[PDB]
């Protein structure tokens, strides 16, 4: 509440400057140079000042050679509707074909709405930082009974993840990682100098490590990051691909024995910070572009990944994301999902299907407002299934396409409310048909090598429960070149993804599920239209009839109970089950869809079920008969036809 | 914060050439395209031209099409504007603003300070100063006629007379010379006793003249 | 070429009024119009961006609305620093075009101009040119009409008017109408009159001199 | 005497002028004098960073005079070596 002049010696020049507080204190609302003057112990003797500086860990391994920023957000498509996050006006975007984008100025306002203290006055930070309060977002977790915490606080400018450990006593060990553009780094308080704390500096970006010499030693026991590699991934990776990179590590850790009782190792703590970078790179990219507009196709891509990453972080750790979602983008995406034919979504482009399904997840999160979005994801699966050579391992084009559409379906299975079962059941049936022998075969090879097929397979959501440890081992890649402990690792992890109980993303939604006495003995369910079949080794299934294949005196049993119109029976029908009629009076080529709406089961007597097929169209049925699918010369293999009639039939020969 | 500074202001003969410079600091220069807007004397703002992000494409309004060429050096952070066949209508104050922001779709944020552009050939010339003689109150003044170019500093009694002074905006006569008048109202009872002196300074000719009014 | 048509061209209101500016497009510009406040001498500042988005550092009294054809800038409560001239801007299809702009004068009660007239000075006449100066001092509103009558002949196209900005203390305008003649034509005539028409006058009053009195 | 004073741990409002030493004036020490328009001794490095953070927080202090002070303060702040505060004699003055 005054004005002050500042005189000093510049190598022989008696320069003086006059700093006005009457101007600046009113001009910039956040400034109150009284608290700043207090925050520097301006009377602190050089002794105690020297005492404060020595305590902070300084960077020995301090370098990092230049990296190039990936160009992440794309230039506006000519004549897009540059559109307001706060004011999402009806019919402003016309279709998916319409170029569209949300302008970055208020989108930044809606991501970093939350406000709080970025640099605390907690012990390690108040020694080094002029305390700051900024608009921020944070990713936060707490584990080991709240005695190990991580907090990824970030602005549109820089991110500080900070680790905190408790030693079973009152002692707290604290270590923080500060990442951002070098110029945007916060204000240093004491005699401190940024290079001393900079572990990596490339072009415009930096990575700073802040901790006590006491504490860096206490973390060095279990946490030695490859600071070099983290910095390159945070810099050179596009914000959407970075969020997938982290998403890979979590899911390939989750089904494994990693995050049920987390291990406080280098890798997991490395990932915790990399989660914070994933959200921050998206917020940083939007904020740093200036007063422009972010292409919606980019936004749908990048905010799909964060939304999946938000889910998987909720399930591994008791973790929260606070301040990286704009309701404006969610209404914009939701309004564009009234544009398009959800029934005919699969008819469109590779590019358009992904962009649509991304908007569908982003539009209504907390799935279950307008439940027609499921039918859109189902349409992609169906249109993929027919053009996809059945039973084959889906190539990375189709698999990535279907993973995006799988998330909409996955959040409906979370609900207790059915939300229009019909589309939902058709998705699981098509997933079940796609879970074939080599679909599993390529996935397990993909989990032995950690490759892209490790994240997702339609089998995860299928109606297939004959899957256990022993069954997978028979279908694995046979190669001696592969580590058959990583093969054993793959079998363990795969079965951890589709444990029928304590997963909630396999079952408890069907109408025909009520007709089972013992649910653990059910191997598979085929929900057709007008009928659903219960394939189980359970004799007491309250269905319309009971078939028992000639299984063997090896496998417990093999029963097929058809349920007519998903209305059960009073009690399981008693007496001998029906024999499976054998059929040879059936010609191999058909020019009509005589098998439309039917199911085709392939089972080995000793192993169990091998493949399921849903005859959905003419090109599906002609793909079955014309191919080498029917091999009766193997007597160990039979072919079951499950009809909408409610009948079970075996195929023994063709002309 | 975000500063745009434009420097190439001058005086040009009609039809001649001038080169404008727009020095932009405080942001990533290459990730932005630029726009030019001019305000003529006593006229509204007019969009003139846009410099594209790449700089290869230059799109101008119909009046200046084919006469204006924009070149931007990303390393220099400066956008250069080359103007050819300058017209009398082109005279005004030119502003540059950044528009496109990860670039194609454009719009202006705050501009720079602008630079003065005067397309009038005529001549360096100091003004002629004529008294304007009065006839319970009356008023007197000072006619500052036929100078070029603006501005002219006017004060009364060397700044000791402040009340009721009105120094008008200059008008650009058809001759090409600016003409301006400065007047002041005085209580009529002061007419013989207080001395009224007119102080005219034309810096662009280095002529300073005093004028007694009676 | 899209034509942007702001109404009004000028407008007056006191401190704290609700001021509404309109601006219409010749075609649909769908949501790509902006507003800019330009104080004279200084730089223009953008106020609103997408016809809707109030942009940072601008007090919230300003609001904008409209789609396609009709757009609006409304300053909810006029403040003294909002005396300015405001322009709308379409960026839909370039060449981009402004409106003619709306200047927002700040209001005053009606007051008549104190009109004086000055013959050509003796000093000027010695050099062979004659300038007749008519003064309109401290009136409101801005709009006024000054025609010259030389020997009752309504003179055309040898007069130029110059208007002060609203004075900072009394909010009044002032006007200099300078009548130019060769000394040859000034000695051939004997009556020189200045006739001011103003809203604040009961009827246009004519100030006049016969040559050399 | 002693333009290079000695610091030991009055507030900002009652302060008017502040003087800073050169990087060779006090053998590496960053020392300052705070006074009222009566000189007290201040930690130079703490003081310099304060103003630097004040100017950094004021990105809207777009004066060519003020924004030149900030960039001159920053080069000044880096010229001092706290790292050279070895077993250097800490009580050379006062």
């Amino acid at each position: 509440l005054s004005e002050v002049k500042l005189h000093l010696d510049i190598e022989g020049h008696a320069s003086h400057y006059t700093i006005p507080w009457t101007e600046l204190m009113a001009k910039v609302p956040g400034l109150s140079p009284e608290a700043l003057w207090r925050e520097a112990n301006v009377t602190e003797d050089l002794a105690s000042m020297l005492n404060r500086y020595k305590l902070i860990y300084k960077t020995s391994g301090t370098l990092g050679i230049a990296l190039a920023e990936p160009v992440d957000i794309p230039a506006v498509s000519e004549g897009s509707m540059q559109v307001d996050a706060s004011k999402v006006h009806p019919g402003v975007i016309s279709g998916l074909n319409s170029p569209a984008c949300m302008l970055s100025a208020p989108l930044e306002k809606q991501l970093f709405y939350y406000i709080g203290t970025m640099l605390p006055n907690t012990r390690p930070h108040s020694y080094v930082f002029y305390q700051l309060r900024c608009h921020l977002s944070y990713v936060a977790l707490s584990i080991n009974g709240d005695k190990f915490q991580y907090t990824g606080a970030m602005t549109s400018k820089f991110l500080m993840g900070t680790y905190k450990r408790v030693t079973e006593k009152g002692d707290e060990h604290v270590l923080s990682l500060i990442f951002g553009k070098t110029k945007d780094l916060p204000d240093l308080r004491g005699p401190f100098s940024y290079p001393s704390l900079t572990s990596a500096q490339s072009g415009d970006y930096s990575l700073v490590i802040v901790t006590t010499f006491v504490h860096y030693a206490n973390f060095h026991n279990y946490f030695v990051p490859n600071l070099k590699d983290m910095f390159s991934r945070a810099v050179t990776m596009t914000a959407a691909s970075y969020a997938r990179y982290v998403l890979q590590k979590l899911v390939l850790l989750e089904m494994k024995g990693g995050c049920r009782e987390p291990e406080l190792d280098t890798e997991t703590l490395t990932t915790m910070f990399e989660v914070s970078v994933a959200f921050f790179k998206v917020g940083h990219a939007v904020g740093e572009t200036g007063n422009g507009c972010v292409d919606l196709r980019w936004l749908a891509k990048s905010f799909f990944e964060l939304t999946v990453l938000k889910d998987i972080i909720g399930i591994c750790y008791g973790a929260t994301v606070k301040g990286m979602q704009s309701y404006g983008l969610e209404r914009l995406a939701a309004m564009l999902m009234a544009t398009v034919k959800m029934e005919e979504l699969g008819h469109l482009t590779t590019e358009k299907q992904e962009y649509a399904l991304r908007l569908a997840t982003v539009g209504y999160p907390k799935a279950g407002v307008y439940s027609g979005l499921i039918g859109g994801a189902t349409s992609v699966l169906l249109s993929a299934y027919n053009r996809h050579p059945l039973f084959q391992p889906l190539h990375t084009v189709m698999r990535e396409t279907l993973f995006i559409g799988s998330h909409v379906v996955l959040r409906e299975l979370r609900l207790n409310v059915t939300t229009q079962g019909p589309n939902l059941a058709l998705y699981q049936l098509l997933s079940t048909a796609l879970c074939s022998a080599l679909e599993i075969g390529e996935v397990l090879r993909g989990l032995a090598l950690g490759t892209e097929s490790g994240l997702f397979s339609p089998c995860y959501l299928s109606l297939r429960f004959d899957l256990t440890r022993d069954k997978l081992l028979s279908m694995a890649p046979q190669e001696a070149m592969l580590d058959q402990a990583a093969v054993s690792n793959a079998v363990d992890g795969f079965l951890g993804r589709l444990s029928l109980e304590r997963e909630d993303r396999d079952a408890w939604h069907l109408p025909a599920y009520k007709c089972v006495d013992r649910l653990d003995k059910v191997l598979m369910i085929i929900p057709l239209i007008n009928v659903t079949f219960i394939i189980s080794s359970d004799r007491e299934v309250r269905g319309s009839a009971l078939y028992e294949a000639s299984t063997t005196y090896l496998s417990s049993s093999l029963f097929l109970s058809p349920v007519i119109m998903n209305k059960c029976s009073q009690g399981a029908v008693a007496g001998e089950p029906r024999q499976i009629p054998k059929i040879q009076n059936f010609t191999r080529t058909q020019k009509s869809c005589i098998f439309c709406g039917f199911a085709l089961l392939s089972y080995d007597e000793k192993e169990g079920l091998e493949t399921t097929t849903y005859i959905t169209s003419q090109e599906v049925q002609n793909s079955i008969l014309s191919s080498n699918y029917f091999d009766f010369d193997n007597l160990h293999v039979h072919y079951l036809l499950l009809t909408t009639n409610g009948t079970v039939m075996e195929i023994a020969g063709l002309y | 914060e975000v500063q745009l500074v434009e420097s190439g202001g001058r005086v040009v003969q009609p039809g001649g050439s001038l080169r404008l410079s727009c020095v932009t600091s405080g942001f990533t220069f290459s990730y932005y395209p630029i726009h030019w807007v001019r305000q003529g004397p006593g006229k509204g703002l007019e969009w003139v031209t846009m410099m594209s992000f790449d700089g290869t494409s230059d799109h101008c309004i119909s009046s200046v099409k084919g006469r204006f060429v924009m070149s931007r050096d990303n390393s220099r952070n400066t956008l250069y504007l080359e103007m050819n066949k300058m017209r009398l209508e082109d005279t005004g104050v030119y502003y540059c603003a950044r528009g496109g922001w990860k670039w194609p779709g454009g719009a202006f944020d705050v501009f720079g300070p602008g630079t003065v552009v005067t397309v009038s050939s005529a001549s360096t010339k100091g003004p002629s100063v004529f008294p304007l003689a009065p006839s319970g109150t009356a008023a007197l003044g000072c006619l500052v006629k036929d100078y070029f170019p603006e501005p002219v500093t006017v004060s009364w009694n060397s700044g000791a007379l402040t009340s009721g002074v009105h120094t008008f905006p200059a008008v650009l006569q058809s001759s090409g010379l600016y003409s301006l008048s400065s007047v002041v109202t005085v209580p009529s009872s002061s007419l013989g006793t207080q001395t009224y002196i007119c102080n005219v300074n034309h810096k662009p000719s280095n002529t300073k003249v005093d004028k007694r009014v009676e | 070429d899209i034509v942007m048509t702001q109404t009004p061209p000028s407008l007056s209101a006191s401190v704290g009024d609700r001021v509404t500016l309109t601006c219409r497009a010749s075609q649909a510009i769908r949501n790509n119009l902006a507003w800019y406040q330009h104080k004279p001498g200084k730089a223009p500042k953008r106020l609103i961006y997408a016809a809707s988005t109030l942009e940072d550092g601008v007090p919230s009294s300003f609001s904008g609305s409209g789609f396609g054809t009709d757009f609006t800038l409304t300053i909810n409560s006029l403040q003294p620093e909002d005396f300015a001239t405001y322009y709308c801007l379409q960026h839909s299809t370039y060449p981009w075009t402004f409106g003619q702009g709306t200047k927002v004068e700040i209001k005053r009660t009606v007051a008549a101009p104190s009109v004086f007239i000055f013959p050509p000075s003796d000093e000027q006449l010695k050099s062979g040119t004659a300038s007749v100066v008519c003064l309109l001092n401290n009136f409101y509103p801005r709009e006024a009409k000054v025609q010259w009558k030389v020997d009752n002949a309504l003179q055309s196209g040898n007069s130029q008017e110059s208007v002060t900005e609203q004075d900072s203390k009394d909010s009044t305008y002032s006007l200099s109408s300078t009548l130019t003649l060769s000394k040859a034509d000034y000695e051939k005539h004997k009556v020189y009159a200045c006739e001011v028409t103003h809203q604040g006058l009961s009827s246009p009053v004519t100030k006049s001199f016969n040559r050399g009195e | 005497a002693y333009p290079c004073c000695h610091v030991t741990q009055l507030a900002l409002e009652n302060i008017s002028d502040i003087y800073l030493v050169s990087n060779q004036t006090c053998d590496g020490f960053s020392l300052a004098s705070l006074n009222s328009p009566i000189s007290r001794c201040a930690n130079g490095l703490n003081v310099v960073s304060f103003f630097i953070s004040i100017l950094k927080r004021s990105s809207s202090a777009l004066t060519s005079h003020l924004r030149e002070l900030l960039t001159t303060l920053e080069s000044l702040y880096g010229s001092f070596s706290v790292e050279d505060l070895f077993g250097a004699n800490l009580n050379r003055y006062a």
